[PDB]
């Protein structure tokens, strides 16, 4: 087969910058190369076809170039909605795609909004207590959540995950859930999540008392 | 305008068969090449098979040749992919895509459906409300959501108010629990002033276990100066 190599795997820039993505084929593909953009949860979207032809409806700021084995996609003025993974595809031989280049943006610091959710009556009835802490729309991505029960720092009972970068404001959100059996849950009073982030002068704590709602 | 919509998918035991379909509108597969492309973590995008506009010609990747069969029903304006003797290596999201000629690009794609090949049993999600309250309010905005716990395999699909609510929605990547089961949360921020009049319902779909859940999420009273 003809194998496609994309570089770099992760590309970081800022709004307004010029970004160039690389795609090299293991052998000549004679301009038979297309470019797609894919966002989380969506099908790939055609941007450039036959090396340098702009797909209808695609912003003029996208352009393709190359020949032989070496190709590039260029975005002339990065916009927030350009954050995505970009794939190249050759169709000289049997179709093959590159492994993709992921684009992310730096923007000004934005402090998280912090929210906490007591366990559901439904879930408690099933014998488990999940407490959820939400950190909404912040930047940079690095954010430390610490669970404290009666002000004692927890470990081993929580899981978190972060969103892809937002298409409009370039921020991230973060969800953290602490899970205890209902028996362990009913052993303590105060459940708190404590958030540290570049955007916060000092830790922000949101908490509730078990049984209060 | 053109649209491709796929159907089918779910969890299948190794060795077993599954069939996918792709329904077209705004175009006919009598004038286009129907292609199947699959995507899985660590394997990017991978071309699987195609059938010609005149339907006389089928092509397959080495890895699926002899197990997979592509077909069409021009009456239904629909294409199919019969998958036989599935292996775990086949686990992926499967897309249909059209190209006018073999040298044209894939300009229209289906939405993707997931095929999971596993010996493990499916498990439907438990859906619990993340209720708005003073504790999930910040300024004039309230957060609310749903916690989708203890399901297998991925994925679960979440919408809000049947798709009418998308602004400020954050559906997070699932996490892997030590039990092998999966969990995820979906949240929305809305005006805190809207909690008394607006209804918020999370629509949770888990194809592998044939489950669809609509969970109404309602406000709780959590504001106390003194805890009894
Ligand atoms: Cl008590």
């Amino acid at each position: 087969d003809i194998q496609m190599t994309q570089s770099p795997s992760l590309l970081s820039a800022s709004v307004g910058d010029r970004v160039t993505l690389s795609c090299k084929a293991s052998q000549n593909i004679y301009n038979y190369l297309n470019w797609y953009q894919q966002k989380l949860g969506e099908a790939p979207k055609l941007l450039i076809y036959y090396t340098d032809r702009l797909q209808t409806g695609i912003p003029s700021r996208f352009s393709g170039d190359g020949s032989g084995s070496d190709y590039t996609l260029t975005i002339s003025s990065l916009q927030p909605e350009d954050v995505a993974t970009y794939f190249c595809q050759q169709y000289n031989s049997r179709d093959t795609f590159g492994a993709g280049t992921k684009l992310d943006l730096k923007r000004t610091v934005a402090a998280p909004s912090v929210f906490i959710f007591p366990p559901s009556d439904e879930q408690l009835k099933s014998g488990t207590a999940s407490v959820v802490c939400l950190l909404n729309n912040f930047y940079p991505r690095e954010a430390k959540v610490q669970w404290k029960v009666d002000n004692a720092l927890q470990s081993g009972n929580s899981q978190e995950s972060v969103t892809e970068q937002d298409s409009k404001d370039s921020t991230y959100s973060l969800s953290s859930t602490l899970t205890l059996s209902k028996a362990d849950y009913e052993k303590h009073k105060v459940y708190a999540c404590e958030v540290t982030h570049q955007g916060l002068s000092s830790p922000v704590t949101k908490s509730f008392n078990r049984g209060e709602c | 305008e053109v649209q491709l919509v796929e159907s089918g998918g779910g969890l299948v035991q190794p060795g077993s068969p599954l069939k996918l379909s792709c329904a077209a509108s705004g175009l006919t597969f009598s004038a286009n090449w129907l292609n199947w492309i699959r995507q899985a973590p660590g394997k990017g995008l991978e071309w699987v098979a195609s059938i010609s506009p005149d339907g006389g010609s089928t092509s397959y990747s080495d890895t699926v040749k002899g197990r997979f069969v592509v077909s069409k029903d021009n009456a239904k304006k629909t294409g199919y992919l019969q998958m036989n003797n599935l292996r775990s290596e086949d686990t992926a999201m499967y897309y249909c895509a059209r190209r006018a000629t073999r040298v044209s690009p894939f300009d229209y794609w289906g939405q993707g459906v997931t095929v999971t090949v596993s010996s493990a049993s499916t498990k439907g999600p438990s859906v619990f409300p993340l209720a708005p309250s003073s504790k999930s309010t910040s300024g004039g905005t309230a957060a609310l959501g749903c916690l989708v716990k203890d399901y297998f395999p991925e994925p679960v699909t979440v919408s809000w108010n049947s798709g009418a609510l998308t602004s400020g929605v954050h559906t997070f990547p699932a996490v892997l629990q030590s039990s092998g089961l999966y969990s995820l949360s979906s949240v929305v921020t809305v005006p805190s002033s809207s909690l008394g009049t607006q209804t918020y319902i999370c629509n949770v779909n888990h194809k592998p276990s044939n489950t669809k859940v609509d969970k109404k999420v309602e406000p709780k009273s959590c504001h106390h100066h003194h805890h009894h």
